[PDB]
């Protein structure tokens, strides 16, 4: 004859979280966002 | 004895071509010699200084050791 | 002459010494004129993580009427290595050249 799903827990987790507020959080999410990128 | 012989037998046919002395004066024509190899060098003296060529310098392997 | 150059060797020092030789030596005499001095280092390592690879090369004739002295001198600079980064190196490279009394003028 003739879609992703996210997680509720994760995404509240890591929304709850805020870089940038400094320059120390700020420094750590620069380095792990670096070498995250990378691998 | 027949090697030498029969050698030197066809050297004599083979290098008695006609002409044999305008190849002479295109040889000779080019008196600026074949291209040498390239080295870097100092500009006044032309003594030799070091390369980074990656297909050498790929290569090497240097280590720390303390002094005494 | 071959008892000129055989000596003790002081083993160490950290800096290496070769003989510089010209093309046409004296008639009665070793041809061997100049020195050339080489050094290697890497300054600003905190226990062997090294910062700034660095070396010296210095060409040096002396005499009563000429005087010959060439010289060059590499830095080497990383920003990154993987996984910090892609590899990105750059290379600071000085060189000079002082020749006489035939060219009065220095090269830089
Ligand atoms: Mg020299």
């Amino acid at each position: 004859s003739k879609q992703f799903i996210y997680s509720k827990r994760w995404k509240s987790i890591f929304s709850k979280i805020q870089p940038l507020q400094n320059g120390t959080t700020r420094k750590s999410y620069q380095l792990f966002r670096n070498v995250a990128k990378q691998i | 004895a027949v090697k030498v012989a029969l050698g030197v037998a066809f050297a004599f046919w083979w290098t008695s071509g006609p002409g044999a002395d305008e190849e002479m004066d295109a040889k000779a024509q080019q008196e600026p010699d074949r291209r040498s190899q390239y080295t870097r060098h100092y500009a006044f003296k032309g003594r030799g200084r070091k390369e980074f060529l990656r297909s050498d310098m790929k290569n090497d392997a240097n280590e720390l050791v303390p002094t005494r | 002459y071959s008892h000129r150059h055989a000596y003790a060797e002081a083993a160490d020092a950290g800096v290496t010494v070769i003989p510089s030789q010209d093309y046409y030596g004296p008639e009665h005499d070793d041809p061997l004129n100049g020195i050339v001095f080489q050094y290697e280092a890497q300054p600003f390592s905190r226990h062997g993580w090294g910062g700034v690879p660095f070396d010296l090369t210095v060409c040096c004739e002396k005499d009563k009427t000429s005087l010959c002295l060439q010289g060059e001198t590499h830095v080497s600079l990383v920003h990154s290595v993987p996984p910090f980064g892609p590899r990105h190196i750059t290379q600071v490279t000085g060189s000079w050249e002082v020749l006489r009394p035939n060219i009065k003028d220095v090269m830089y």
